């Protein structure tokens, strides 16, 4: 793995040109984060 | 040691986690070709990780952060699509969870849009899609998504062309 960028212990990247796109993160050790829930789905075809 | 509960879609927790699928799918400028065309989801089943050794080993590092940072771990529910997400709730999150190409170096990458990790279930760019039919848009097979804590602490901020 890479690391963080120094005095920081994560990325955000934020979409600057999507308005309706959300952040997206990037962490760089594993123990900084914790696979809470697991969540079973379908997508569904549209109507 | 990994112990998985099944929520009750009676539960609060099941329709608290279910609303935060739902609420932030979006369109993809691919046409949805990576994750399939869809607006919403069915949500078949949703399960509790319990682990004391990968919970405890998180909060020991969310403590260091949080001390790194003035008082605040920066901490988030996050969604996470990956082939390996059997590996990662028995293992934890480790570097061969890394995304080696992804645009913000050699990391761990999560969502705020589950549509966004959705297109990671089945491999980089939804790979060859679901296993049984090769199809990107399957919408017969079932998927798993992680929703995750995560420490971000001090995030460096970094303004994408996405
Ligand atoms: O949920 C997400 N998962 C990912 N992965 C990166 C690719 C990765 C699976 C997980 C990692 N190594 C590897 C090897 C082989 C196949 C695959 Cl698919 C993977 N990337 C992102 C998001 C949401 C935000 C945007 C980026
Ligand atoms: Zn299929």
């Amino acid at each position: 793995m890479a690391h963080s960028p120094p005095g920081h212990h994560s990325v955000t990247g934020r979409p600057s040109v999507n308005g309706l796109a959300l952040a997206e993160y990037v962490i760089y050790r594993g123990e900084q984060a914790y696979p809470e829930y697991l969540i079973t789905y379908q997508i569904m075809r549209p109507e | 040691g990994t112990i998985l509960i099944d929520l009750s879609p009676d539960d609060k927790e099941f329709q608290s986690v279910e609303e935060e699928m739902q609420s932030t799918v979006r369109e993809h400028r691919d046409g949805g070709h990576a994750g399939g065309i869809f607006n919403r989801y069915n949500i078949l089943k949703i399960q509790k990780v319990c682990n004391k050794k990968l919970w405890e080993r998180y909060t020991h590092r969310r403590k260091e952060v949080s001390e790194e940072n003035h008082n605040h771990a920066n901490e988030r529910m996050l969604f996470h699509g990956s082939p390996f997400v059997n590996a990662i709730i028995h293992k934890g999150f480790d570097e061969r969870h890394a995304y080696i190409g992804g645009m913000f170096g050699a990391g761990i990458y999560f969502a705020e849009n589950s549509s966004k990790s959705n297109q990671y279930v089945y491999g980089i760019g939804g790979g060859t899609g679901c296993p049984v039919h090769k199809d990107r848009s399957c919408y017969i097979c079932h998927r798993q998504l992680l929703f995750c804590r995560v420490t971000l602490g001090k995030s460096f901020l970094q303004f994408s062309a996405m």
